[PDB]
C-alpha cells in the first residue's frame, strides 16, 4: 500500500504535482492552493517545554469581491477532508436541547466540538452576532471551552482548524487602504488567523478564453445526456506515519530577515512582522513534512516558509507600501 | 432456607479469623499484626471504620475474596458483622462513658486494574466493579432509617426491629395488623439514622470516543464516606453496580453505583528552613522575579510587581471596624499581541486560588429560574475567588452591566444586588490583574499602570534576534506556592517611624506640582495624585517586607516602590493625555 507512495513522495516534485489536484474545477489562484494545501495536512503541534502551549492548527481566511468561488473552495475542503463539519455565520457551542424522543432536557453538541480533531468551516463569517464573536476568540489560543450553562457545569476540548472567508465592504475590496479595514472584522480576531489571502478579479484577455472555455466545457459534459484516489488515500496516510523533527541549524537563518524587515515595516505606516507571524511560519515548516515525508527542517522549505508568511503580509497592506515592501523584498528574499 | 444460616455461621467465622490472624512483616526484622491494631486505634480515637485490602484477602483465604466479588451485597454483611465481634474482643473493657458496642463501617481498596463507563454491560449487575471518573455534583446529606419500628394504629400492636435493606430501596409496610386495611405507621421517636450522600461521577477526558458529550454514572455514599470529596476531584470508585427497588419502555430500570471504597489522586519543619535562609538571604528579592515569567523575556518591572501581588499586604481592623484592604490590583495596557496571555495563565497557574476569565459572568446576576419563574441570585467568580486571585483580558468586551458591577466590587470588596427578590451581600476577597488594549475613573480603581513600548536600532534589532530563538526553541512554582502559604501566613508587617516621614514628603511633592501641571493645561483629562493611591503604595511596601518575613518595613524599599510607580502612573500620565 505504502510500496508506491514511497517513489511517489521521492519524485522530489511532489509539490507541483499535489497543488493542482485540489481545485479540481476553479481555474487560477495556483497561489491560494498552495495556501490551503498547507492548511489541509497542517503542520506539527509539538508540545513546548517551558508550558506554553502552541497550537499546531493552521487557519485561513479569504476574502474578496462577491463572485470568485470561495464558497467552492469552502464546499470542496468539505469532501476532500475527512471528519469535517460546516457551518454558515447568518449552533457554534454546545446548547440545551429538549430530545425529540427521550423528551428529557439534555445538552446536545454545537459546531465547534463536531471538529474536535478535523476542520471547521465557516461561512459568512461577517454575519456573526456579538455573542458568537466574544465566543469564537476563545477556542483560538485556548482550543477549549467551558459550559456552565441551565444543563451543567462542564469543560470540554476543542481542537478545531478554522476554515472562513468574509466579505469586502462596499461591495468590492478596493487596496488603498489596509485589509483591515475593507474586512470589518475586530483586530484582535485577524491576529488568530495563520494566512491572509486576498481574492481579487481581473479584465486580462488572454485569460478570458482561458476561463470561459473550461466553464462552457465544464457545461457541456455534466448532465445525463492525482485523482481523487490518490490524495485521500493519502491525507490518511502522511497525517499517520511522519512525526516531524526540528534542528537548530535554521534558528539564525531567519533574525537575519527579521532585523532587517521590521525596521523596514515600521519606518512607514505599518506593523512589521511580529511574533505572531514567525508562529505561523514555525508551523507552516512542518506543512510540507507531510507531503515530502521529509520531517527533517532543512534551510529549503525554510526559503518556502518565510517566502508564504511574507506573502501572507505583503498583500494586506497600504496603496504604495504593497508595492515599496515588493521593490525591496520581493527583489531581496530571491523569490 | 436452614442451609442458609448453617453457611453463614460459616462464614462470619472466616471473615473473623481473618481479621484476627492476618500479619505482615518477615521473619528476620518482625511482625505486625495489620487489622487487630488498626480495629483497636480506630475505636479508641471513635472513627469506627478499617480499610480492608482485596489483595489480603485473597491471599489468606482464596475462596473468600472471590464470594466477595460475585456476592458483594450479601457477604459484606458478614464481613462487617466479624468486625464487629472482633472489635469487642480486642477494646474491651471500655472505660466508663461508652459501654455499647458501635457499628463498624468495612470499607475496602484494591490494587487492580479500573474499568471505565463504558465498560458497564449489564453482565456486571451486582459484581465489585472499579472505575475511576471525576466528581461533578453533591447533593446535601441525608437521614436513611436502617433500624426502624412500626405501630398499630386502632389496637395499637407494634413491631418492632425492623432493619431496612442498604442502598436505594424502601420498604413495604404489612397490612394484615393481627383492625383496617393498612394500620401501620411508624414512630419517628425509634428509628435509628445514618447520613448518606449522592454524588455525580463524570467520566475521564481523556477517554471519551469523541463524538459527543461524556457520559456519567450516579453513586451513593454512606456513614464515613459522606463529605469527603469536593466537586472537582479525581477519585478511584469501588462500587456495587446496582438498581434501585423503588417498586420510553416496558421494563426499564434505573441503576447506580453504591459506592464502598473511596479514593483521591494528588508543611514540615525541616522544610521550614527553605523558607527561613531564602527569605534571609541578601539578595531575596530578584531570585523570585527572575523565576516568575521564564518564557517571556524584557522589562522585569511588569515581573516586579507581579512577585508582590502573590502575597499582598495585611488586613487590618482599626478601633470603629473600618477595616482596610489586603490585596492589589494591576492594570497591563497595551495592544493584544498574545504576550499577555502567557502572563496570565502562569499567575493563574502559579497561585494558591486563581482564576482567568475571559458564562454566568464575573459579578452576580438575578436570572429568571425556569423552575421557580422567579428570580435567583447568581454569584459569579469574584465571590468564588476567597482571597485568591482573578485574571482578566480585553477590558473592554465584558458586559456593560458586568463592568459597571465590577468596578463596585473593586471599590467595596463586596456585591450587593438589591432587585426583584434579591436582597443579599457577598464578600468579594480576592486580586484583579487586569490586560487592557476608558474613564479616569475606572482607570483610577486600579492603582498601576504598565502600557507596553518598543525600539528599531539594529543593536535593539540584535536583542529582538535574540528574543527570537528565546521562544524559536518552545526556586520552582510547585515550591513557590508551598513557599506563598506559609509566607503569607505567618509575618505582620506594618511601617516603621521613618518610612512615614519619607512618604508625607514623598507625595506632598507630587501633589505640590499638579495643580500648576492642571490649572494651565487642562487637557480635559489628566491623572492627579491621591490618597487611594498613596495607601496601594503602603499595601505595596507592606508586600516587599513580607518576602523577607521583616515584621517592620523600613526605607529598604519604599523609595524603589515609589519609582516603580514613577513608572506605573507616568505610563497612564502618556495614554490619558
Ligand atoms: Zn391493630
Amino acid at each position: 500500500d505504502v510500496k508506491m507512495i514511497t517513489s511517489l513522495s521521492k519524485d522530489q516534485q511532489i509539490g507541483e504535482k499535489i497543488f493542482a489536484s485540489i481545485a479540481p474545477s476553479i481555474y487560477g489562484h495556483e497561489d491560494i492552493k498552495r495556501g490551503l494545501a498547507l492548511a489541509l495536512f497542517g503542520g506539527e503541534p509539538k508540545n513546548p517545554g517551558g508550558k506554553h502551549k502552541v497550537r499546531g492548527d493552521i487557519n485561513v481566511l479569504l476574502c474578496g469581491d462577491p463572485g470568485t468561488a470561495k464558497s467552492q473552495f469552502l464546499k470542496y475542503i468539505e469532501k476532500v477532508s475527512s471528519r469535517a463539519i460546516f457551518t454558515t455565520g447568518q449552533g457554534l457551542t454546545a446548547y440545551v436541547q429538549r430530545h425529540p424522543v427521550s423528551r428529557e432536557w439534555t445538552l446536545e453538541a454545537g459546531a465547534l466540538v463536531l471538529a474536535d480533531r478535523g476542520v471547521c468551516l465557516i461561512d459568512e463569517f461577517d454575519k456573526m452576532n456579538d455573542q458568537d464573536r466574544t465566543s469564537i476568540h476563545e477556542a483560538m489560543e485556548q482550543q477549549s471551552i467551558s459550559i456552565s450553562k441551565a444543563g451543567i457545569v462542564t469543560s470540554l476540548q476543542a481542537r478545531c482548524t478554522v476554515i472562513a472567508a468574509a466579505n469586502p465592504i462596499g461591495g468590492r475590496y478596493d487596496p488603498s487602504l489596509t485589509f483591515s479595514e475593507n474586512v470589518d472584522l475586530t483586530e484582535p480576531i485577524i491576529s488568530r488567523f495563520d494566512i491572509l489571502c486576498v481574492v481579487r478579479d481581473t479584465v486580462d484577455p488572454v485569460q478570458d478564453e482561458m476561463l470561459a472555455r473550461f466553464v462552457v466545457g465544464s457545461h457541456v459534459r455534466h448532465h445525463p445526456s492525482l485523482p481523487q484516489e490518490v490524495l485521500k488515500k493519502y491525507i490518511i496516510y502522511a497525517k499517520e506515519r511522519v512525526h516531524p523533527k526540528l534542528n537548530q541549524m535554521d534558528q539564525d537563518k531567519v533574525a537575519k530577515m527579521y532585523s532587517d524587515l521590521r525596521k523596514e515595516s515600521m519606518a512607514t505606516g505599518s506593523i512589521p512582522i511580529t511574533v505572531r507571524h514567525i508562529e505561523s511560519m514555525i508551523r507552516m515548516a512542518e506543512a510540507h513534512a507531510r507531503i515530502h515525508l521529509r520531517d527533517y527542517v532543512i534551510e529549503d522549505d525554510v526559503n518556502m516558509a518565510i517566502r508564504v508568511m511574507l506573502e501572507s503580509f505583503i498583500d494586506t497592506q497600504k496603496f504604495s507600501v504593497m508595492r515599496s515592501m515588493r521593490k525591496t523584498f520581493a527583489r531581496y528574499l530571491s523569490f | 432456607a436452614d442451609e442458609g444460616q448453617a453457611r453463614k455461621s460459616q462464614l462470619q467465622r472466616r471473615f473473623k479469623e481473618f481479621l484476627r490472624q492476618y500479619r505482615v512483616g518477615t521473619d528476620r526484622t518482625g511482625f505486625t499484626f495489620k487489622y487487630r491494631d488498626e480495629l483497636k486505634r480506630h475505636y479508641n480515637l471513635g472513627e469506627y471504620w478499617i480499610e480492608v485490602e482485596m489483595e489480603d484477602l485473597a491471599s489468606f483465604d482464596e475462596d473468600l475474596a472471590d464470594y466477595l466479588y460475585k456476592q458483594p451485597a450479601e457477604h459484606l454483611q458478614l464481613l462487617e458483622e466479624a468486625a464487629k465481634e472482633v472489635a469487642d474482643e480486642v477494646t474491651r473493657p471500655r472505660p466508663s462513658g461508652e459501654e455499647v458496642l458501635q457499628d463498624i463501617q468495612v470499607m475496602l481498596k484494591s490494587d487492580a486494574s479500573p474499568s471505565s463507563i463504558r465498560s458497564l454491560k449489564s453482565d456486571m449487575m451486582s459484581h465489585l466493579v472499579k472505575i475511576p471518573g471525576i466528581i461533578i455534583a453533591a447533593s446535601a446529606v441525608r437521614a436513611k432509617a436502617t433500624r426502624i419500628s412500626i405501630q398499630c394504629r386502632s389496637c395499637r400492636n407494634t413491631l418492632t426491629n425492623i432493619a431496612m435493606r442498604p442502598g436505594l430501596e424502601g420498604y413495604a409496610l404489612p397490612r394484615k395488623c393481627n383492625c383496617p386495611l393498612d394500620p401501620y405507621f411508624i414512630m419517628p421517636d425509634k428509628c435509628k439514622c445514618v447520613d448518606f450522600q449522592t454524588l455525580k461521577l463524570q467520566e475521564l477526558p481523556d477517554a471519551v470516543p469523541h463524538g459527543e458529550m461524556p457520559r456519567h454514572m450516579q453513586l451513593y455514599c454512606d456513614r464515613y464516606l459522606c463529605d469527603k470529596v469536593v466537586p472537582g476531584n479525581r477519585v478511584t470508585i469501588m462500587g456495587i453496580y446496582s438498581i434501585k427497588k423503588f417498586g420510553v419502555g416496558v421494563g426499564i430500570r434505573s441503576s447506580y453505583i453504591r459506592v464502598l471504597g473511596i479514593q483521591v489522586d494528588t508543611v514540615s519543619p525541616q522544610e521550614e528552613e527553605e523558607f527561613r535562609r531564602l527569605a534571609a538571604l541578601p539578595n531575596v528579592y530578584e531570585v523570585i522575579s527572575k523565576s516568575i515569567a521564564p518564557s517571556i523575556f524584557g522589562g522585569t518591572d511588569m515581573k516586579k510587581a507581579i512577585a508582590c501581588l502573590l502575597f499582598g499586604g495585611s488586613r487590618k481592623r482599626l478601633p470603629d471596624g473600618l477595616t482596610r484592604r489586603g490585596d492589589i490590583n494591576l492594570l497591563m495596557l497595551g495592544d493584544p499581541g498574545t504576550a499577555k496571555s502567557q502572563l496570565l495563565k502562569f499567575v493563574e497557574k502559579c497561585s494558591p486560588i486563581g482564576v482567568y476569565t475571559s458564562a454566568a459572568g464575573l459579578t452576580a446576576s438575578v436570572m429568571r429560574d425556569p423552575s421557580s419563574r422567579n428570580f435567583i441570585m447568581e454569584g459569579g467568580a469574584m465571590v468564588l475567588a476567597d482571597g485568591g486571585v482573578v485574571c482578566i483580558d480585553e477590558f473592554d468586551k465584558m458586559r456593560e452591566d458586568d463592568r459597571v458591577a465590577i468596578h463596585e466590587a473593586m471599590e467595596q470588596q463586596t456585591i450587593s444586588i438589591a432587585k426583584a427578590g434579591i436582597t443579599t451581600t457577598l464578600n468579594s476577597r480576592c486580586s484583579v490583574l487586569a490586560a487592557a488594549n476608558f474613564m479616569p475613573t475606572i482607570l483610577s480603581r486600579f492603582d498601576m499602570i504598565f502600557i507596553v513600548k518598543d525600539e528599531h536600532n539594529e543593536e535593539r534589532d540584535v536583542m529582538l534576534a535574540k528574543h527570537v530563538i528565546t521562544l524559536h526553541v518552545s526556586i520552582d512554582l510547585a515550591k513557590l506556592k508551598k513557599f506563598i502559604a506559609y509566607c503569607r501566613v505567618k509575618c505582620g508587617p506594618r511601617l516603621s517611624a521613618e518610612a512615614a516621614e519619607k512618604l508625607k514628603n514623598r507625595y506632598i511633592i507630587m501633589r505640590s506640582g499638579a495643580r500648576q501641571h492642571e490649572r494651565d493645561s487642562d487637557r480635559r483629562s489628566s491623572i492627579p495624585i491621591t490618597v487611594r493611591q498613596l495607601e496601594a503604595i503602603v499595601r505595596i511596601a507592606e508586600a516587599l517586607s513580607k518576602m523577607k518575613l521583616q515584621p517592620f518595613a523600613t526605607e529598604a524599599d519604599v523609595e524603589e516602590a515609589l519609582r516603580l510607580f514613577q513608572v506605573s502612573t507616568l505610563d497612564a500620565a502618556l495614554s490619558g493625555t
